[PDB]
């Protein structure tokens, strides 16, 4: 509504490759308090991947990508990036970026229901 | 991303400072590249008088960011991904039964212009060999340039062998070993193994009195089915 999110970067790679995704936020970006990445594989629910707090840049990584993925953001450019290293076939999914403006305690950032705006997604395939 | 800087015709400048067996020389070049077609058009001048080596031996040293990468391969184009900040390109070139060239170049944008600045040192050449004896034909052949990723250096390793035709009908091989590394710290693209199909044609400007080379090049990436 107030914020539009456009993901980019998805493509087909092979197991072991690296791939970087990005999302550009626009509209009423002054209010952003956190952004996150989720992913939806075939037949699975949307799964939490990573979140970043907007002012300080504190990061939260999901257990299944912890140690291989890195989330970062640029406040001046209103972007958030997901660096994915050592990819695996199980990482194949549509990757969605989300944004929140309400304040929060950290525990809620893992939940798909905690975000106010969502992008259309970008397809990642790992052979 | 740097690929967007190559969607049209891009002006090029080249500068080379060389020293081969103690013979010092300088070359300047200018022209334009069009990576949409994979095409380069350049004219080079020896600004110090007579070039002390044959012009064909300098072709590889004198901008692979102008290669055409087909749509299905654009994620493997390291060269453009390093732009505008640029890359360092270093080579050792072994001329069979003769000396070697060592080169270090920086390739980067200065505004709208793609600049290639090079230092070259050659040693161990035979004073009566094909190079210092100017026995190479003034022409060039087609070659495949093999590229692989070098993850530890966040760049690429490149290898190929140039066939230089000699006036007596023989061929002089030049074994090329090449490394490219980004100058900046921004994200770059590390490729799967592939090659550049490269073609070059050398000519003269009949109105140019200085020692010079007109060069046209067509380069397209290949080797990945999809």
């Amino acid at each position: 509504a107030q914020v539009q999110l456009v993901e980019s970067g998805g493509r087909l790679v092979q197991a072991g490759d690296s791939l970087r995704l990005s999302c550009a936020a626009s509209g009423r970006t002054f209010s952003t308090s956190a952004m996150a990445w989720f992913r939806q594989a075939p037949g699975r629910e949307r799964e939490f991947v990573a979140a970043i707090t907007w002012t300080v840049g504190n990061t939260i990584l999901g257990d299944s990508v912890k140690g291989r993925f890195t989330i970062s953001r640029d406040r001046a450019k209103n972007t958030v990036d997901l660096q994915m290293d050592n990819l695996e076939p199980e990482d194949t999914a549509v990757y969605y970026c989300s944004a929140r403006s309400r304040g929060y305690v950290l525990s809620v950032l893992r939940s798909v229901d905690s975000y106010d705006y969502w992008g259309q997604g970008t397809q990642v395939t790992v052979s | 991303k740097g690929e967007e800087l190559f969607t049209g015709v891009v002006p090029i400048l080249v500068e080379l400072d060389g020293d081969v067996n103690g013979h010092k020389f300088s070359v300047s070049g200018e022209g334009e590249g069009d990576a949409t077609y994979g095409k380069l058009t350049l004219k080079f001048i020896c600004t110090t008088g007579k070039l002390p080596v044959p012009w064909p031996t300098l072709v590889t040293t004198l901008v692979q960011c102008f290669s055409r990468y087909p749509d299905h391969m654009k994620q493997h184009d390291f060269f453009k991904s390093a732009m505008p900040e640029g890359y360092v390109q270093e080579r050792t070139i072994f001329f069979k039964d003769d000396g070697n060239y060592k080169t270090r170049a920086e390739v980067k944008f200065e505004g709208d212009t793609l600049v290639n600045r090079i230092e070259l040192k050659g040693i161990d050449f035979k004073e009566d060999g094909n190079i210092l004896g100017h026995k190479l034909e003034y022409n060039y052949n087609s070659h495949n340039v093999y590229i692989m990723a070098d993850k530890q250096k966040n760049g690429i390793k490149v290898n190929f062998k140039i066939r230089h035709n000699i006036e007596d009908g023989s061929v002089q091989l030049a074994d090329h070993y090449q490394q490219n590394t980004p100058i900046g710290d921004g994200p770059v693209l590390l490729p799967d193994n592939h090659y550049l199909s490269t073609q070059s044609a050398l000519s003269k400007d009949p109105n140019e009195k200085r020692d010079h080379m007109v060069l046209l090049e067509f380069v397209t990436a290949a080797g990945i089915t999809l």
